[PDB]
C-alpha cells in the first residue's frame, strides 16, 4: 500500500509524504517489516507502540463566551462570536474543520455620522433638517438605546477649477452678486462631533450656510475618508455600529481628478482635521480612490450610505457596486425623506452578514459552509443574508496546508464584515518528528561514524549508503536482495536512477527533486490544466496535480467559492439549479443565463406561491409539518379582508382548494426591495 | 530585459520643484548632442515679480551633467490698463506638459490665467510656448472670445499635447465648454507666422477643433492624454484622445480623423471610476504596419481570490486588423494601489528583435512604495503578458511619493548605441533617471559525438603514456554569435563539457582521454559573425572491472558563458544574452545492450490507435480522447519516441490519470516550425497501452472528417523512421432543438361588469390569458432555419372561445396568422371547433439560443356566462410543434427534427 512504497527512509520523510501514515521507532528494530505504512500495521509486527510516532491534527477553542442576548448598555460583555479564539494542530499534510456563530445583538449602540454637500441647490436641503436630531431621536430609539449622532459638511476643495479666486469681493462673499450671502467655499469642516445630546444637532445646523459652487461635480470623497479615518476627531464609538450618512445633489470627484487643479500627490488616508476642524490638505490632497475608501470603510468598520437625489441614483448605485457594504436610497429634492431612508438603510445593512478573512497566509487554504435560518445549510458561500434583527447563523470551516513552510506558528483571523468581534485562529504545524532530541550524528551505532542516528536506521552521509551504512561507494558491492526492481524485466530504477548495495538512490535533476524507494516519482510532472502547468493552488506530488480547499478540482482549474452563484433574491442560483465550481447549471430545460432565473417557460409565481399561501393560511400538508414550507414564503405575508388590487404592477392569483372555497391572494413589491403580500381572510 | 540597472543616469532639480514631472527626449538636426528636457512646474524663476513660474531644463548627457533652463519667457505679467494686469503667471505650472519634434519644443502652462478683454475676471484658459529654433512664440488657442465658462474661458489648453509627422500639433483642453473638453488642432508653420505680441486672440485659418456638444457631454474631460496614429489608411495622423470620465465616468477614447476631426472610433472601458484613458499610446506592438492602442486604467479594480476586489490597474492593448476592426486584451497589474497603468511609453523595438517593444510604470509600487516600472516585449501575436524586466525604484520618499514613473519617454537612443534608451521621472523627489539599453547577443551552440553508441570492445586507442587500450570517441563542441547594435569584434566564451551529467558521489563512465577527469574548462574567442569555427576533443570509457552500471545513458553536458567586463565597451555599457536563447546543452549515449546483431541493434515499432468517439461534433467543449497502443517487436530503441501530429486547428489538454489499467505517460505538448505535435516516451518486445485527452474544433469548412497521424522517431541507426499511420473521426451536426410552452392555468365573473353593446377596453371583454412559448437549440450544432405552428380554437358553436389581442417575439424571427390580429379595435380543441393557425419562420440560432413567443388573448365572458346558463363545459386546448429545414454547415449533411408540444386552460365561474 501507498507510505511503504514511498517514505521508509526517515521518520520525517514517513510524516510528511501523506496524512494517514505513521511511524514506530522502536530500539528493537524489527527487520522485515515496514516502519511507515499504517498505525494498526505498526500496532501489529511487535514494534513498541511507545515508539510509535503518529501526531494526528487536533483543534481545540481557547476563548469562547456565549453569544449575547441583550446588549442594551453593557461595557463589554456584549459578544457577538461566540468562539473568539482557538488553536489549529495541522499535521504538514491534512486539514480539519472547526464552527464559527455569529449573532445580530439586539439594541446594538449606533453612531450615525450625517455628512452634507453644501451647494447653494443644497439651500432649501438645509432649511429641512433644521429639526432632524429630534426626529431621528424619537425614531432610532425603538431600534437602539445608544445613539450618537455627528455632522460634518462639504462643498469641494476651495483651489483651481472650484472657485479660484475672483477680482470683485466675491471672495469673501460669493453671493453679493446674486444679491445674497453665503460662506466662502470650503472643503471639509468638521462640525459637530458625535453626541449623545440630540438637541445639539439642531443648535448646530441652524447656524450652517451654504456656499456657491461652479455647480460641478462636487468634493465628497474627501470628506468621507476624513470622516473614516479621523478617529478621534469625529468621535467613532468601537463597539457600536457605524452609519456614515453621505447626501449629495450632484456628480462627484474622482481620484486623479485633482491634477486639473494642480493636485498630484496621492490620497495618504491619514487625518489632515486640525484644530479649526477644517480639512488642513484640502488644497494638496488628492482625492480617495474606491480601493483605499473601500479599505478605510473595512478597517473602522464604517458602513456607508449614499442618499442622493433622483437625478444621480443609477450612478451612485453603479458606484455602491464597487465598493461592498455601501446602501443607496433615493432623497427628495428638498432632502424631506432623509430620515425614513436612514431608518431603511440601517434596517438593511443590518439583515445580512457576511465572513471575511484577515492575514491568512498563502500556505493556508479554507472552505466554507453556511448554515443560514430555518436550519438549511448552503455549502460553498461564507456570506448569509435576510437576517432579522436577534437571529443567529453558523459557519463551518475547514483549513489545508500545502506542506508546512518555514515558520511553525502562525496566527490569522475570521471577522464578519461590519462587526466589532471576531475569531483569531492560531495554527501550527508538526513538521518534524518527535525523535530528532535524540539524534546521534557520526555515533558508533553508525559504521565508522559517518552519518547520523536519528532514531532508528542511520542517515548516511556523503559517499555512504545502505541501511546501518555497511556499504560505501568504496565497495559497491552488487549483490542486492531487497527486490530492487519495480517490475520484471523493467530497469532497476526505473532508469531514473541507481540501485547500491540494495536500495535506489535517484541522480541529478533539472527542475524538480525525485522521491521513492523505485525513483518512481517526482514534483515536476504533475497533469496541468490546458497544459500550461499545476496551477500552484494544491500539491504537486508523483505526477499528481492535488489542489487546496478552495480551489479542488481534478486539474485545479475551478473555484468551488460560491459567492457569484447565489441570486439576488436571496437564495442559490434562483432555486432552479446548483453552483457546480462557479457557474450555476440548472437541471430544468427552457432555462439559461447566469443563475437560470432567466427561464421563460417556467410558470406564474402565484404556483409556487400556493403551497406558502396554504402553509400561513391552513395546517394541512407534509411541507407544513415538515416546515420546509417556510423557505418559500419570503416575501412578508399580511391577512386583509378587502381586495387591495390597487397598483401599478400588482400581481393576483387564485387556487382553486381541496376544499370547496376558492382561495384569494396578491402580492407586489415596491421601490425600497421589500415585496408583501396579501391573503384574503376567508376563502371564497 | 537589457536596460542598464547597474549604472542609470542621475539628473537633480532644485528641491520641492516637482523636477521630473513631464520629460522628453531634445534631438535638434542642428548639432550632434542631444538633451533631456525635464519639466519643473513649480521651479522658481526669475522673471520680475513670477511665484512658482515653472521651468523647462536642458539636462545634458556625457558630460557633467548639469541642468540649465530654458528662457522661453523672460517677462511677468504684462498690463491691460493703469493698474490692470492682463496676465496672472504665478503658479501657472509651466512645463507640465512638454514635448518635442525635430528641433521644436512645445511645454504648456496648463494653469495660466489672464484678464478677459471684455471684463475684470481671472481664467486659467492655459498656454503654451513654441521654441522653434532661434524663434520664441506664444501659443494660447483657448484666449479667443469664448470667455465664461461655457466657452474657452476655462479651457487650461496644453494639459496635453502632441506633434504628428505631418507637423501639426494636436493640444488637449479639459476644461471647454463646461467641462467637456476640446482637441485643438494647428500648423506649426502658421503658429509661427500668425504671432504678434500685442494680439491677444489670434486667428488661425487651418484650426482643426472639435465644438460643444449636448449638456449630457459635460465634465468629460476630453483631452486629459491624447496620443496620434493612422487609424482609417489615409497616411495622415489621426487624433487619439483619452476623455476619462465619459459614459457615467467610465471612460472613453475617441479617435477622430486627422483632417477634418471626424468621428473615426470609440473605446468604452468596463468599470467606472477607473479612468480608462488616463494614458493613451500608439504603436505598433505586432509589426503589422497597423498602429496599435494602449490605453491605462490605473486605477481598475479587479477579483482575486477569495472574490476580493483588488486596485492594480489594467490596460487594454486593441490591435488594429485591415478590417476595420480591434482585437482587444486586457493585461492586468501586479500589486496592490501601485496604479500600474499610470504611465505607457512606446520604446521602439528595445532590443532590435523585430518587434516593438512597451512600458507601463506602477509609481506606487515595489518595495516600500517608491515605483517600479515593466517593460513588456511584442510579438507576432502581439504584447507578451509576462514582462521581461523590472525596473526599480532607489529613493527613499519624503513629503510626499517619490512618484517613480509617473512620466517616461522612449524611442531614442540617447547613446547612439543602436538601442533606443528611456527616462522615467521621479518629480516627488525631483530626480530624473536614464536607463541605457545595452546590445542583446544570440548564441547558437553544437553538441554532437560521431558513434553515439558505444561497443564496449571496440578498444581501438591507447590511453597515452601507457600500453593499455580503451573505448573511446569524439566530442564537438561549436558556437556561434551575433547581434545588433554597436559590440565589440571579438567576445570571449568560457566552456565548460562535463562528460557525465546526471551522475554525481557516484563514479563517473566516461573520462577525458587527455585527463583522467568528467570535466573540461576552455576560453575560446567568437567573432561576431564569422563561421562556427570550432574544435573537437576525445573522451573514452573506463574499463568493465570499474562499474557495472551499463544501462544507464552517459550525458554529455555543455555550459558557455561570456565575460561581460571584456564587452563592457567605452561607456560601461556591457552586453547581455539573449533572454530565451538555452545556455545549456545535452547529449546522450549509451552501451551496446549485447544485441550482436551487427554491431547494432535493429528495432521493430509499430502503432495503433481507436477511441469511443466514432463520429464527432462541430464545435463545443470537446471530451475527445484518443486510446494509443505502442508496440516495440524488435530489438531494444534507444529514446524511442511517439509523436503525435494534427491538422490545423486542435488543442492539448493532456494526459489521462488515475486510470490504473491504463499505462501512464508524460506525453508533453510542442509547437515549433510551424507545426504543433504531442511528443510522448524502450526494451525488445514493448508493449504500451495509453489514454489521451485532446480538443478538435472545424474551422477550414470543406471535409466532413478530422484526421490524426502518427510517428515513431528513435536514435536507432537503421530503424530510424516507422511507417505513418493515420486516423480519421468523423463530423457530424446535431443541432438538438425543442419546443416549449405554458399558459395563466386557470381562469375564474369579473367584479362590477356590466354589458355593453360593443367593448372598447380590455376589461370589457374579460379577463386577460397569456401563452408563452420557446424554441431552443440545446445541441452541440447550430441550425439555419425552422418553422413552427401553433394550433389553437377560436370559435365554437357560435361562441368566441377566446379573442386574440396582440403578438409578441424575441428573436431574429417573423410570425404570420391565417386570421385578422384583433378583428375589433380594442384599445374543445381544433377537431370539433373552428380552428386558427399561426405559423412562424425562425432564422439562425447557435447552442444555447432560442426564440421565445408571447401570445395574450381575452376571454369573451358572455359565451361562459351562456355556457352557464345552458349547463355544459369546455375543454380548452391548445398545440404547437416545429420542424427545422435548413442547417448553415452546406458542406455537412442534413437531418429533419420535428417535435411538438400541447398546452391547456381551465375556465370555471
Ligand atoms: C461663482 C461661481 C463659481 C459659483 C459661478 C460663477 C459663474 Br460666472 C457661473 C457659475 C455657474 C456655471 N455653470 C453653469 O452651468 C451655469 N449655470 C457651470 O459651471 C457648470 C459646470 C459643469 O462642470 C457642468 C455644468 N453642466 C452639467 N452639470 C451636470 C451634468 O450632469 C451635466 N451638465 C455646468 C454655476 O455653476 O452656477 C458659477
Amino acid at each position: 500500500n501507498i507510505c511503504t512504497t514511498r517514505g521508509v527512509s526517515s521518520c520525517q520523510q514517513c510524516l510528511a509524504v501523506s496524512p494517514m501514515c505513521a511511524w514506530c521507532s522502536d530500539e528493537a528494530l524489527p527487520l522485515g517489516s515496514p516502519r511507515c505504512d499504517l498505525k494498526e500495521n505498526l500496532l501489529k509486527d511487535n514494534c513498541a507502540p511507545e515508539s510509535i510516532e503518529f501526531p494526528v491534527s487536533e483543534a481545540r477553542v481557547l476563548e469562547d463566551r456565549p453569544l449575547s442576548d441583550k446588549g442594551s448598555g453593557d461595557s463589554s460583555q456584549v459578544t457577538q462570536v461566540s468562539p473568539q479564539r482557538i488553536a489549529l494542530r495541522l499535521r504538514p499534510d491534512d486539514s480539519k474543520n472547526f464552527s464559527i456563530q455569529v449573532r445580530q445583538v439586539e439594541d446594538y449602540p449606533v453612531d450615525i455620522y450625517y455628512l452634507m454637500d453644501l451647494s447653494y441647490s443644497m439651500k432649501d436641503d438645509l432649511w429641512s433638517i433644521q429639526n432632524l436630531g429630534t426626529k431621528l431621536a424619537t425614531q432610532m430609539r425603538k431600534l437602539t438605546s445608544n445613539l450618537r449622532i455627528g455632522f460634518g459638511a462639504f462643498v469641494d476643495k476651495p483651489v483651481s477649477p472650484y472657485m479660484y479666486i475672483s477680482p470683485p469681493e466675491a471672495l469673501e462673499n460669493p453671493c453679493y452678486d446674486m444679491k445674497t450671502t453665503c460662506l466662502p467655499m470650503f472643503g471639509y469642516k468638521h462640525v459637530l462631533t458625535l453626541t449623545d445630546q440630540v438637541t445639539r444637532f439642531n443648535e448646530e445646523v441652524k447656524k450652517q450656510s451654504v456656499s456657491r459652487n461652479r455647480d460641478a461635480p462636487e468634493g465628497g470623497f474627501d470628506a468621507i475618508m476624513q470622516a473614516t479615518v479621523c478617529d478621534e476627531k469625529i468621535g467613532w464609538r468601537n463597539d457600536a455600529s457605524h452609519l456614515l450618512v453621505f447626501t449629495t445633489d450632484a456628480k462627484t470627484h474622482i481620484a486623479l481628478d485633482g491634477r486639473l487643479a494642480g493636485i498630484v500627490q496621492p490620497n495618504d488616508g491619514q487625518c489632515h482635521v486640525g484644530s479649526d476642524n477644517h480639512y488642513s490638505a484640502s488644497t494638496t490632497m488628492d482625492y480617495p480612490s474606491l480601493g483605499l475608501m473601500t479599505e478605510k470603510l473595512s478597517q473602522k468598520n464604517i458602513n456607508l450610505i449614499f442618499a442622493v437625489t433622483e437625478n444621480v441614483v443609477n450612478l451612485y448605485q453603479n458606484y455602491s457596486e464597487l465598493i461592498p457594504g455601501t446602501t443607496v436610497g433615493v432623497l427628495s429634492m428638498d432632502s424631506s425623506n432623509v430620515l425614513q431612508l436612514i431608518v431603511d438603510a440601517y434596517g438593511k445593512i443590518r439583515s445580512k452578514v457576511e465572513l471575511e478573512v484577515r492575514d491568512l497566509p498563502e500556505e493556508l487554504s479554507l472552505s466554507f459552509n453556511a448554515t443560514c435560518l430555518n436550519n438549511e445549510v448552503i455549502p460553498g458561500l461564507k456570506s448569509c443574508m435576510g437576517l432579522k434583527i436577534g437571529d443567529t447563523v453558523s459557519f463551518s470551516i475547514e483549513a489545508k496546508v500545502r506542506g508546512c513552510p518555514q515558520e511553525k506558528e502562525k496566527s490569522f483571523t475570521i471577522k464578519p464584515v461590519g462587526f466589532k468581534d471576531s475569531l483569531i485562529v492560531q495554527v501550527t504545524f508538526d513538521c518534524d518528528c518527535a525523535c530528532q532530541a535524540q539524534a546521534e550524528p557520526n555515533s558508533h551505532r553508525c559504521n565508522n561514524g559517518n552519518g547520523t542516528f536519528e532514531c532508528g536506521v542511520c542517515r548516511c552521509g556523503p559517499g555512504w549508503l545502505g541501511s546501518q551504512c555497511e556499504c560505501s561507494e568504496e565497495d559497491y558491492r552488487p549483490s542486492q536482495q531487497d527486490e530492487c526492481s519495480p517490475r520484471e524485466g523493467q530497469p532497476v530504477c526505473s532508469q531514473r536512477g541507481e540501485c547500491l548495495c540494495g536500495q535506489c538512490v535517484c541522480h541529478s535533476s533539472d527542475f524538480g527533486k525525485i522521491t521513492g524507494k523505485y525513483c518512481e516519482c517526482d514534483d515536476f510532472s504533475c497533469v496541468r490544466y490546458k497544459g500550461e502547468m499545476c496551477s500552484g493552488h494544491g500539491q504537486c506530488s508523483c505526477g499528481d496535480c492535488l489542489c487546496d480547499s478552495d480551489w479542488t478540482g481534478y486539474y485545479c482549474n475551478c473555484t468551488t467559492r460560491t459567492d457569484t452563484c447565489m441570486s439576488s433574491n436571496g437564495l442559490l442560483c434562483s432555486g432552479r439549479g446548483k453552483c457546480e465550481c462557479g457557474s450555476c447549471v440548472c437541471i430544468q430545460p427552457g432555462s439559461y443565463g447566469d443563475t437560470c432565473e432567466k427561464c421563460p417557460t417556467c410558470p406564474d409565481a402565484c404556483t409556487f406561491k400556493k403551497e406558502c399561501v396554504e402553509c400561513k393560511k391552513f395546517d394541512r400538508g407534509a411541507l407544513h409539518d415538515e416546515n420546509t414550507c417556510n423557505r418559500y414564503c419570503r416575501d412578508e405575508i399580511e391577512s386583509v379582508k378587502e381586495l387591495k388590487d390597487t397598483g401599478k404592477d400588482a400581481v393576483n392569483c387564485t387556487y382553486k382548494n381541496e376544499d370547496d372555497c376558492v382561495v384569494r391572494f396578491q402580492y407586489y413589491e415596491d421601490s425600497s426591495g421589500k415585496s408583501i403580500l396579501y391573503v384574503v381572510e376567508e376563502p371564497e | 530585459f537589457n536596460l542598464d540597472v547597474d549604472s542609470p543616469a542621475e539628473y537633480s532639480g532644485p528641491e520641492g520643484s516637482y523636477f521630473g514631472f513631464a520629460v522628453d527626449f531634445f534631438v535638434p538636426s542642428a548639432s550632434s548632442r542631444m538633451f533631456l528636457l525635464v519639466g519643473a512646474p513649480k521651479a522658481n524663476t526669475t522673471q520680475p515679480g513670477i511665484v512658482e513660474g515653472g521651468q523647462v531644463l536642458k539636462c545634458d548627457w556625457s558630460s557633467t551633467r548639469r541642468c540649465q533652463p530654458i528662457e522661453f519667457d523672460a517677462t511677468g505679467n504684462r498690463d491691460y490698463a493703469k493698474d490692470d494686469p492682463l496676465e496672472f503667471k504665478s503658479h501657472q505650472w509651466f512645463g507640465a506638459s512638454v514635448r518635442s519634434k525635430q528641433d521644436k519644443i512645445l511645454a504648456c502652462a496648463p494653469l495660466y490665467h489672464w484678464r478677459t478683454e471684455m471684463k475684470q475676471e481671472r481664467e486659467p484658459v492655459g498656454t503654451c510656448f513654441l521654441q522653434d529654433g532661434t524663434k520664441t512664440v506664444e501659443y494660447a488657442p483657448c484666449r479667443s472670445q469664448d470667455i465664461d465658462a461655457d466657452g474657452q474661458g476655462f479651457c487650461q489648453g496644453g494639459f496635453s499635447i502632441d506633434f504628428t509627422k505631418a507637423d501639426r500639433v494636436l493640444l488637449g483642453g479639459p476644461g471647454s465648454f463646461y467641462w467637456q473638453g476640446q482637441l485643438i488642432s494647428d500648423q506649426v508653420a502658421e503658429i509661427v507666422s500668425k504671432y504678434d505680441p500685442n494680439v491677444y486672440s489670434i486667428k488661425y485659418n487651418n484650426q482643426l477643433a472639435t465644438r460643444t456638444a449636448q449638456a449630457i457631454f459635460d465634465d468629460s474631460y476630453l483631452g486629459y492624454s491624447v496620443a496620434v496614429g493612422d487609424f482609417n489608411g489615409d497616411g495622415i495622423d489621426d487624433f487619439v484622445s483619452g476623455v476619462p470620465r465619459a459614459a457615467r465616468t467610465l471612460g472613453m477614447v475617441y479617435i477622430y480623423d486627422g483632417k477634418n476631426m471626424s468621428s473615426l472610433y470609440n473605446f468604452t472601458g468596463e468599470q467606472m471610476a477607473a479612468y480608462f484613458g488616463f494614458s493613451v499610446a500608439a504603436t505598433d506592438i505586432n509589426g503589422d504596419d497597423y498602429a496599435d492602442v494602449f490605453i491605462g486604467a490605473p486605477l481598475f479594480m479587479d477579483r482575486g481570490s477569495d472574490g476580493k476586489l483588488q486596485e492594480v490597474g489594467q490596460v487594454s492593448v486593441s490591435l488594429q486588423r485591415a478590417s476595420g476592426d480591434f482585437q482587444t486584451t486586457k493585461l492586468n497589474g501586479f500589486e496592490v494601489f501601485a496604479r500600474f497603468g499610470s504611465a505607457i511609453a512606446p520604446l521602439g523595438d528595445l532590443d532590435q528583435d523585430g518587434f516593438n517593444d512597451i512600458a507601463i510604470a506602477a509609481p506606487y509600487g515595489g518595495e516600500d512604495k517608491k515605483g517600479i516600472v515593466y517593460i513588456f516585449n511584442g510579438r507576432s501575436t502581439g504584447l507578451n503578458a509576462v514582462p521581461s524586466q523590472i525596473l526599480e525604484g532607489q529613493w527613499a520618499a519624503r513629503s510626499m511619493p517619490p512618484s517613480f514613473g509617473y512620466s517616461m519617454k522612449g524611442a531614442t537612443d540617447i547613446d547612439k548605441n543602436g538601442y533606443p534608451d528611456l527616462i522615467v521621472g521621479a518629480f516627488g523627489v525631483d530626480r530624473a533617471i536614464l536607463y541605457r539599453a545595452r546590445p542583446v547577443i544570440t548564441v547558437n551552440a553544437g553538441l554532437e559525438v560521431y558513434p553515439s553508441i558505444l561497443n564496449q570492445d571496440n578498444k581501438t586507442c591507447s590511453l597515452p603514456g601507457t600500453a593499455l587500450k580503451v573505448s573511446c570517441f569524439n566530442v564537438r563542441f561549436c558556437l556561434k554569435a551575433d547581434g545588433k547594435g554597436v559590440l565589440p569584434r571579438k567576445l570571449n566564451f568560457q566552456v565548460e563539457l562535463l562528460l557525465d551529467k546526471l551522475k554525481q558521489g557516484a563514479i563517473r563512465r566516461a573520462l577525458f582521454l587527455y585527463s583522467r577527469s568528467p570535466s573540461h574548462s576552455k576560453n575560446m574567442t567568437i567573432s561576431r559573425g564569422g563561421l562556427m569555427q570550432c574544435e573537437e576533443l576525445i573522451a573514452y570509457l573506463r574499463d568493465e572491472s570499474e562499474f557495472r552500471d551499463k544501462l544507464t545513458p552517459i550525458t554529455i553536458f555543455m555550459e558557455y558563458r561570456l565575460d561581460y567586463r571584456t564587452a563592457a565597451d567605452t561607456t560601461g555599457l556591457q552586453p547581455i544574452l539573449n533572454q530565451f536563447t538555452p545556455a545549456n546543452i545535452s547529449r546522450q549515449a549509451h552501451i551496446l545492450l549485447d544485441c550482436g546483431e551487427d554491431n547494432v541493434c535493429k528495432p521493430k515499432l509499430e502503432v495503433s490507435v481507436d477511441s469511443d468517439q466514432k463520429k464527432i461534433y462541430i464545435g463545443d467543449d470537446n471530451p475527445l480522447t484518443l486510446i494509443v497502443k505502442a508496440q516495440n517487436q524488435g530489438e531494444g530503441a534507444y529514446e524511442a519516441e511517439l509523436i503525435v501530429s494534427i491538422p490545423l486547428q486542435a488543442d492539448f489538454i493532456g494526459v489521462v490519470r488515475n486510470n490504473e489499467a491504463l499505462a501512464r505517460l508524460s506525453c508533453a505538448f510542442k509547437t515549433e516550425n510551424q507545426t504543433r505535435q504531442v511528443v510522448c516516451d524502450m526494451k525488445a518486445g514493448t508493449q504500451l497501452l495509453a489514454g489521451l485527452r485532446f480538443s478538435v474544433h472545424q474551422q477550414s469548412e470543406m471535409d466532413t472528417s478530422v484526421k490524426f497521424d502518427l510517428q515513431i522517431q528513435s536514435s536507432n541507426l537503421f530503424d530510424k523512421v516507422s511507417p505513418v499511420v493515420s486516423h480519421k473521426v468523423d463530423l457530424a451536426v446535431l443541432a438538438a432543438v425543442e419546443i416549449r410552452g405554458v399558459s395563466p392555468d386557470h381562469v375564474f365573473p369579473i367584479p362590477n361588469w356590466e354589458h355593453k353593446e360593443n367593448p372598447e377596453t380590455e376589461e370589457d371583454v374579460g379577463p386577460v390569458v397569456q401563452h408563452i412559448y420557446e424554441l431552443r437549440n440545446n445541441g452541440p450544432s447550430s441550425f439555419s432555419k425552422a418553422m413552427l405552428h401553433l394550433q389553437w380554437p377560436y370559435k365554437y358553436n357560435n361562441n368566441t372561445l377566446l379573442y386574440i389581442l396582440h403578438y409578441d417575439i424575441d428573436g431574429p424571427m417573423n410570425c404570420t396568422s391565417d386570421m385578422e390580429i384583433n378583428p375589433l379595435r380594442i384599445k374543445l380543441g381544433c377537431g370539433v371547433a373552428q380552428c386558427l393557425k399561426i405559423v412562424c419562420q425562425v432564422g439562425r440560432l447557435d447552442r444555447g439560443k432560442s426564440a421565445i413567443l408571447y401570445v395574450k388573448s381575452l376571454l369573451w365572458t358572455e359565451t361562459f356566462m351562456n355556457k352557464e346558463n345552458q349547463n355544459h363545459s369546455y375543454s380548452l386546448k391548445s398545440s404547437a410543434s416545429f420542424n427545422v429545414i435548413e442547417f448553415p454547415y452546406k458542406n455537412l449533411p442534413i437531418e429533419d427534427i420535428t417535435n411538438s408540444t400541447l398546452v391547456t386552460t381551465n375556465v370555471t365561474w
